[PDB]
Parts: C-alpha cells; sequence; structure tokens
RNA sequence: GUCUGAGAGGAUGAUCAGCCACACCGGGACUGAGACACGGCCCGGACUCCUACGGGAGGCAGCAGUGGGGAAUAUUGGACAAUG
RNA sequence: AAACUGAAGAGUUUGAUCAUGGCUCAGAUUGAACGCU
RNA sequence: GGUUGGCUUAGAAGCAGCCAUCCUUUAAAGAAAGCGUAAUAGCUCACUAGUCGAGUCGGCCUGCGCGGAAGAUGUAACGG
C-alpha cells in the first residue's frame, strides 16, 4: 500500500504516520539517520504513553525491519512512514512537510493529497522553422512523445507529429521566389498547419499547452492559434528544440509550469471572495469542521502548512482548541471523502491570521 | 516645449540630476509638454545613494521651460533651463526641497506642495 | 474620567513619543498623570504636551482628535489598541459577559448560527482581537436574529468596562453586535 | 603616567595634572593687553525652524536632558556655606 | 634607619622514546558587557 | 394517500443517474412533462369536474413562397 488510494482505506488502529525531513545531496543527508532516529524515539514514547508497550514494540520492530535497509543517499525531500500493528509502508516524496508524528485511526495523507492536487497535465508544442514536436507531460515527466508508433495519431486528418516543414520554399521548387519575401507568410501558414494538428490531438484529451520555441516562432503561432485561450505558458529560452529529448524539454518548461500553478492559486482568491460575498464561506475551525463532516463544503483552502491539534468528537460536532494531532488533516479528509476539493494555497497568498477557509455547498 | 528625448534638469532633491523625456502624457499624438504637464522620464544621472537611481522610469512634472509660459496679458516668461520635479505612481511630488523658481501654472491641488516648497513663484 | 484610544504611535526627536487618537472622555493637559492600559501590562506615564497639525494646543478634551506626548516611554512600548486612561479609571480585561445580538441574513450576518467554541474577531474601539465565545450554560446554539448573554474569552487583555459596545466580524463581514454587561476576572 | 612582567621588555594614553588642537562646515577679519574668539561679527554652505512669501532665525564636543546608534554608561536636583 | 625582596609549569604528535615545534590551559588587569543572584 | 418507490449519493424527497411502473380515495391525478432547491420547499403540467357553446386537432404528401444570405471605384445578382 504505497498509494493514496490505499492509505486512506487502510483504517488501522493504532495508525502511525511519521514524517522525516530528508535531503537529496551530501552532506545535507548526513543528518537524515539522526532525524529518523529522533522521530522513531518520539513515536515509541507516545505509543507507549497512549497504548500498551507490547503494541508499541511490535510497531517499532516492524518499522525497524523496513528502515534497516534504507539508503539515505537516495532520500527525497520527505520520508513518510505509515506503520500499523501488521503492516509498514514507507514512501519518499519530493514534497516538503514539517516533521511530525500522527497517531490516529487513519493515516495522515494530507501531504499526498497536496501532491496530487498540485498535479498539472499538459501538452508541449515545440516549434522550429524546420519542424514541430508534441509532447504530453505530467507534472515533471514526459507521458509520451507523439511519434509514428502512437494510437492518438492513427486516425488523423492532419499531418502527424513530428511535423517536418516541407514547404515548397524550403525545398526550392513550387512556384515562389526569395525576392518576393514570402518567408514570414510561409512560416505563418506552416504554424497554422501545426496548430491544426495540435487542435486535432487536443480535442480527444483537452489539456492546456505550453508553447516552446524562438520568440518569433511563438509570436507567429500565437497569432495563428485556433484556440489561443488554452495556451498557459510560452518558453523561449529552452535549448536544443530539434535534437534534445522530451525529458529535456519538460525539464526546461518547469519554471513556466510552476508559474502557472502560482497563477491558479492567485485565481482561487477570487472564488474565495465570491463565496465570502455570497455568504457561503466558513473560516472558523469549528464551523469548517462541522460543515466538512456533514458534507456541506465543496472547496477547502488550507494555508500549506497549517497544522493544528484540537479535541474533536463526532457526536456533538464540537472542536475545542488544544486530542487529534491534525484537526486540519481531519477536515481535509472529510472534505475529500464527501466529494469535495482541497486547495493548498501558498503562504504569501493566504494570510496567516485566517489560514483555513471553506467554500460550502449551501 | 518639452518633447520625447529632450533632457531636463531636476528642480528637486529626489536624487536625480538629469532626466530624459520618453513620453508626453495626456493624448494620443500629444507633441509637447509645457509647465504643469506630466511626462514620463528615464533617470539619466542620479546622486549616489539617493532615492532614485539611474535608469528608473517614473513620472515628472515640467516646472520651467526655455520656450516659456504665456500669461493672460500677453507677456512671456522664459527660464534658462528646462526643469522637472519627479512624481510617484499617483503623480504626487516625492521631494521635500525645490531648487529655483517655478510659475503659477503649478497652482492647483497636486502641485501645491511644489509651489509651497519653491524658493520663488512666478 | 479621561480616556483616549491610541490610534497612531510615532515620535519626535527631543519631544518624545506622541500617541494620537480621539479623546472620548475627560480632558488631557500638560502634567496630567495617565496610564496606558491594553494589550500589554499597564504602563504609567505623564503628559508632556498636546498638539494638532504641528501646533501646540492648550488642552485636549473629549471630542477632538488631539495628540499627546508621553514622558520617557519609547515607541515600541505603545501600539494601536491600548487606551490612555486616567489612573484607575479602567482596567485591562480578557474575560467578560456581553449582550451579544447575532445579525440576521437580512442585515448581513450569516445563515449559520453562533455556537459554543466559536472564535470570531472582536472590535473594541480601535482594535480587533480574537475571542472564544462561550454560550451560557444550558445553550448550545444561538440562531441569527436573536440576542443572548454569552461570555467572551479574549486571547490577550483589552481595556474595557461595563457599557462598552463592540462589533463581531468574521472576515470584515459583520456577524453580530454586542455590549459588555459585566467584566470578569 | 596606567596595566602586565622577576626584570628587561610588551600593551596602552579613561578618570587626575601639563601641553596641543578644535567649537555645525569653508573662508575673512574686527575689538582688544590678549582671539582670528565654544554660549562674538561678516560672507558662503548643508541642515532645522518662523513668515503675511517680501524676508528672517539658529548651532549642547558647557551642565542636566531628548531622539538615534549601540553589548553598554546616571538627575531636565541644591547652594554659592567653603575654595577659587 | 628605609626606599635594595624577585623568576613554578601542565596537556596534546608516538606502540613507546628523546628532541623539535605549534596549539591549549592554570595568573593578573578593565571606564567593561551579558547571564543568575 | 402508501411514499422521501428501491438503489445510488454529501444530498438524490416526481424531477443528477441506475432498476420496476405497483396499489389505494377516486370524477382525476404520472413512483411525474417542465421550472425550482444543496436537498426539501414552492410554481406549473398531464389528468378530472364545472362555465361557455360548434366545429376542432395533429401527422403525411404536393405546388409556390420566408429565413439561413457579409466585400472591397458606383446602383451593380431582370441589359435598362
Amino acid at each position: 500500500k504505497a498509494t493514496l488510494k490505499s492509505l486512506r482505506e487502510t483504517k488501522a488502529n493504532p495508525a502511525v504516520s511519521i514524517f522525516v525531513k530528508t535531503h537529496r545531496e551530501h552532506p545535507a543527508n548526513d543528518q537524515d539517520p539522526i532525524a529518523l532516529k529522533n522521530q522513531l524515539k518520539i513515536v515509541e514514547e507516545r505509543l507507549t504513553n497512549e497504548f500498551d508497550k507490547r503494541t508499541a514494540t511490535t510497531i517499532l520492530d516492524k518499522i525497524h525491519a523496513e528502515t534497516k535497509e534504507y539508503n539515505h543517499k537516495y532520500n527525497l525531500d520527505t520520508l513518510a512512514i505509515f506503520a500499523s500493528v501488521d503492516d509498514v509502508q514507507l514512501i519518499r516524496m519530493p514534497l516538503d512537510t514539517p516533521e511530525r508524528v500522527v497517531i490516529s485511526n487513519r493515516f495522515a495523507t494530507r501531504d499526498l493529497v497536496r501532491d496530487m492536487a498540485s498535479a498539472v497535465h499538459y501538452y508541449t508544442v515545440v516549434l522550429t522553422r524546420d519542424k514541430a514536436r508534441l509532447i504530453e507531460a505530467a507534472n515533471d515527466r514526459v507521458v509520451a512523445e507523439f511519434d509514428t508508433d502512437n494510437a492518438k495519431q492513427n486516425n488523423m486528418e492532419g499531418i502527424p507529429f513530428p511535423i517536418d516543414n516541407n514547404g515548397l520554399y524550403t525545398t526550392g521548387d513550387g512556384g515562389s521566389d526569395r525576392s518576393a519575401n514570402n518567408e514570414n507568410s510561409y512560416l505563418k501558414e506552416f504554424f497554422n498547419q501545426v496548430d491544426k494538428s495540435v487542435q486535432e490531438l487536443w480535442g480527444e484529451h483537452k489539456m492546456p499547452l505550453v508553447i516552446v520555441g524562438d520568440v518569433r516562432n511563438i509570436s507567429y503561432y500565437k497569432e495563428v492559434c485556433d484556440r489561443p485561450e488554452n495556451i498557459i505558458a510560452t518558453v523561449s529560452n529552452l535549448t536544443e528544440l530539434e535534437d534534445g529529448n522530451a525529458q529535456r524539454i519538460i525539464d526546461g518548461v518547469q519554471d513556466a509550469v510552476e508559474g502557472y500553478r502560482t497563477s491558479l492559486h492567485e485565481a482561487a482568491l477570487g472564488e474565495i471572495d465570491k463565496a465570502r460575498g455570497a455568504n457561503a464561506l466558513s473560516t472558523d475551525l469549528q464551523d469548517v469542521y462541522r460543515a466538512a463532516f456533514q458534507g456541506a463544503g465543496e472547496t477547502l483552502y488550507v494555508r500549506r502548512g497549517y497544522i493544528q491539534a484540537a479535541k474533536v468528537d463526532e457526536d456533538a460536532q464540537t472542536l475545542t482548541m488544544a486530542v487529534t494531532d491534525d484537526a486540519v488533516g481531519l477536515i481535509i479528509e472529510h472534505v475529500i471523502n464527501n466529494g469535495g476539493k482541497a486547495v493548498f494555497m501558498p503562504q504569501e497568498m493566504m494570510s496567516a491570521d485566517q489560514p483555513i477557509a471553506l467554500v460550502t455547498r449551501y | 516645449m518639452i518633447q520625447v528625448e529632450s533632457m531636463l534638469e531636476v528642480a528637486d532633491n529626489s536624487g536625480a540630476r538629469r532626466v530624459q523625456c520618453i513620453k508626453v502624457l495626456g493624448g494620443s499624438h500629444r507633441r509637447y509638454a509645457s509647465v504643469g504637464d506630466i511626462i514620463k522620464v528615464t533617470v539619466k544621472e542620479a546622486i549616489p545613494r539617493g532615492r532614485v537611481k539611474k535608469g528608473d522610469v517614473m513620472n515628472a512634472v515640467v516646472v520651467r521651460t526655455k520656450k516659456g509660459v504665456r500669461r493672460p496679458d500677453g507677456s512671456v516668461l522664459r527660464f534658462d533651463d528646462n526643469a522637472a520635479v519627479l512624481l510617484n505612481q499617483n503623480k504626487a511630488p516625492i521631494a521635500t526641497r525645490i531648487f529655483g523658481p517655478v510659475t503659477r501654472e503649478l497652482r492647483g491641488d497636486q502641485f501645491m506642495k511644489i509651489v509651497s516648497l519653491a524658493p520663488e513663484v512666478l | 474620567a479621561f480616556l483616549m484610544p491610541i490610534e497612531d504611535v510615532f515620535s519626535i526627536s527631543g519631544r518624545g513619543t506622541v500617541v494620537t487618537g480621539r479623546v472620548e472622555s475627560g480632558i488631557v493637559k500638560v502634567g496630567d498623570e495617565i496610564e496606558i492600559v491594553g494589550i500589554r501590562d499597564t504602563q504609567k506615564t505623564t503628559c508632556t504636551g498636546v498638539e494638532m497639525f504641528r501646533k501646540l494646543l492648550d488642552e485636549g478634551r473629549a471630542g477632538e482628535n488631539c495628540g499627546v506626548l508621553l514622558r520617557g516611554t519609547k515607541r515600541e512600548d505603545v501600539q494601536r489598541g491600548q487606551v490612555l486612561a486616567k489612573p484607575g479609571s479602567i482596567t485591562p480585561h480578557t474575560k467578560f459577559d456581553a449582550e451579544v445580538y447575532v445579525l440576521s441574513k437580512e442585515e448581513g450576518g450569516r445563515h449559520t448560527p453562533f455556537l459554543n467554541g466559536y472564535r470570531p474577531q472582536f472590535y473594541f474601539r480601535t482594535t480587533d482581537v480574537t475571542g472564544a465565545i462561550q454560550l451560557q450554560d444550558g445553550t448550545e446554539m444561538v440562531m441569527p436574529g436573536d440576542n443572548v448573554e454569552m461570555g467572551v474569552e479574549l486571547i490577550h487583555p483589552i481595556a474595557m468596562d461595563k457599557g462598552l459596545r463592540f462589533a463581531i466580524r468574521e472576515g470584515g463581514r459583520t456577524v453580530g453586535a454586542g455590549v459588555v454587561a459585566n467584566v470578569n476576572v
């Protein structure tokens, strides 16, 4: 059970979630073993205090049987351990979380939820005066390259990718002269055909696209695009457009992808304001928890690191200030479980005085 | 009569010494700025460790011109230099001292601060 | 007595720390012994002048927007929210009983009712402060439009006494009004 | 002279006493036995303030004291009774 | 009569040793600051 | 009226969707043809009775018409 679709459904007791700040490079990862030891120390002490020593010992030996072969030279940003009385699942995440221990019925999966909510799937259109390429990219990896062996190009009414610019002027025949200065018009029409192929492929999937290429090529394409509202980013400082591989292109578009995610988080503020005006936004922790538990909330807006402990009972729907170690984690779990959405807004865009908001369904 | 690419002295202590007009504001094809008219400037010469630095693009108001300003009786009033006072984003003065005289065309609401801080007003 | 909510805190070299506001009661004069009661512990000072528009004033009385110098006190030991009271006139409190009237949807307010454990913002004179509402024993809900006597626990002390009105917001949207009926300890 | 050192040396030049230099910055002098004058003058300058916008004023490195800087250094006291 | 009175070493390189040699410490002092009192 | 049909779903109450279309007071009333609600609520409809009083309703085919119908020197797409 290494996935979010299994952690939320393994409802053990006690369910122990341990988070360790790890490092990818040396000697920063030199203190990763010590951090792991300290987190397991507090885990053992709390488990003995809250439960029996036998159930602390079985859990800790199970964690140790899996962490004894851990290589700390291959650590990502966070090491998450999900331990039970019977199973232990440890996963490495490129997300940064604050080191903590959560002992509850369910596994603390708000970091997995945030990582999945930050997911961006997009197209990369790589332009050149000589060719066009199309890549499908998920977050920071290439999904596919759109070459000859693909299903999405089987039944195509346009030129399939990779598209060569075999214009009559490029080969030197066809009925045109260089003294006519038609080259810009030729580039515009070639990019128009490229956009035709892009739209044909996009109609079956409908994801935002990033335009990569020279500034002039991007210009011509933007003026020629049939659906220019779906364009979310343009990068003109990416190198080796014709020979570099898809992973290299996706590596080079990551700054623009992050800027796009930031723009989405900025846009979320307007919807929060609309809910506040319509009287459908709850910002108190008690009200937010009650609405989330009774399934009244459609969107949650957390401040990306707003952990809070409280006394929560699901009988009178009360939340008194400190117990549950992550009351915000419980709110996120209820919102997700009742078919809602969770948005983890950045700190510089959501105030620390009001770090949680809930757009309710009524 | 100040147009784009004309240089101006700075009649204030914002830190700038010379500014260059890069836009006469207030109209599609507007040609000249006289005294009291708002211009976009680039700072070409700034005092070390001042508030503005060389290359800032900001607002200024023309305060004196070599071409001169006309008066209702038909008199003209000419200065030996073209000078400007730097403004903030809301077109409000950013200085606390004014150098040299100004004219009464700055009288009003926004540039009353320049008028009150000027050594002499004509 | 004399009371002035502190609005702005700045300083003049040679003269000292000037705390401008609006005098709501009494008068202030050069030599008056005063106290700063509010967010932090009470600090006892003396008045060394009153001015307005960079001009010395004869005396500042209730109604005008006068500013006042404080003797010795520095400009990080006073902040917007405390009040310059006359010694012993008022006391800094964090627990009280109110006559809170919850706004209804028609006037703004909310659809949801106030419930015990709710921590809205409390606007006393010229300062907001988080405070937990504790409904009087025998009640777990307060519908909008009603008006009941609850007990408020502020996070940090606010100078107040029985009679002071205040507003309860939840984001800049007013969700209730109230008047302190009794201060506790 | 002070600290250190057995000494020779080394480090240092608060408080007390002698000498020198300076008095917001640059410059000039007047009066006088004595000054190029800390709480005098003239000119210029920066800064601060008053103005009726024409013009004016000012200098705590005196003693208290303020703001500021700082790790950090005090009273907005009394008397000329004593020595000057 | 007197002003003529004053001088300590230790630890640490080596398997051990002697030497060399740096580092460190025990003293005195202050217009001292900070912490506890 | 059983009844918020069962399921599903945060909620699914005639009216998101999936599976039946049953019964009762009936002159008649769909486990509902629409609007509406987060869901209920609410407004209609189908249907029935009453009023009035004579023809009326909806498909099919066929002829001729209408819209769909924006361009560059000047009407300028009957030669007038």
